[PDB]
């Protein structure tokens, strides 16, 4: 499982809009 | 609106369209929140394992679409607005793989 | 190195909060950018929620009583989480399992 | 030397990706096994098959693996090796055939 | 089959790569 993951992290460059809007909208939650 | 289990909306992450994973027992609680993946259109991330690919022709999105397991969002009922479509049975056990997958379920 | 059942404190100000790990330790150990987490909440009242488990502060070391919300469930950066403050035990991370089960249709 | 998991363009020109096991593939056997893959990203809907991106498989579309669609081709006709599909996604495929195939 | 089915039902279109399977 882990290399697998590690190879496609490879080609898909940097960071998506996924990987971090969820990072983004966590804190709303925590907050309320 | 009645949120259900499946269906894709657009949410307010910029809006970004989301799958509710929160089951529908919940959803028709007076839980004021949902659990909810978020669907990127870089396909590349279906390669990513766990993740689901989902084609507009499906959807009813704009784009082919890819549920990042890895992107899990809580958002408030009222933050869902636009229901775009429902997700068939078939690729949501992808889904449901993928989430026992990353979750240790 | 982050694993499951692992508590940490995540981050206008800041408010941190306690968290719960529950992604995978495949997806903690690979170069995965972001981990997968319940929020723990100190409202115990919470534990009557359905699926929701009970921590004890003499199980968790955290300062008061705890319930893990599996209602609320965050994807923060694995660089957030700094300051490691326990392991769930086995049994009690099963409730949180079957938890996380029911409110996902697992 | 024709290897499982391996795609490859086929006289009409479409890809296929390579099923036949790799014993059968080393062998004087003339044909190889393989499933036909499209451009028709639509056909990810269908239950038992894989959808492919492009740059996983240095195709130049994104691709699907249709599992129902399965063909004997002689080994002369595979030409151009585009690339290899990784093992987390040739195992998808292998559930496909599985369930396809009933085994 | 129904999930084989409503599958179908999306893809109005036959890909002709399941065509030249036949052949």
């Amino acid at each position: 499982l882990t290399g697998q993951i590690d190879r496609a992290l490879e080609s898909i460059h940097g960071t998506d809009e996924a990987e971090a809007l969820a990072v983004a909208n966590a804190y709303r939650v925590l907050e309320t | 609106m009645v949120i259900s289990r499946a269906e894709i909306y657009w949410a307010d992450l910029k809006r970004r369209p989301v799958l509710v994973i929160q089951s529908d027992p919940y959803n028709a609680s007076r839980l004021a929140t949902v659990i909810a993946a978020v669907i990127t259109s870089n396909t590349a991330l279906a390669a990513m394992p766990g993740n689901v690919f989902l084609p507009a022709t499906t959807t009813r999105l704009p784009r082919d679409s890819v549920v990042n397991v890895t992107a899990i969002v809580t958002l408030n009922k009222t933050d869902l607005t636009d229901r775009v479509g429902e997700v068939p049975a078939s690729l949501m056990h992808e889904v449901d793989r993928g989430l026992r997958r990353v979750l240790d379920l």
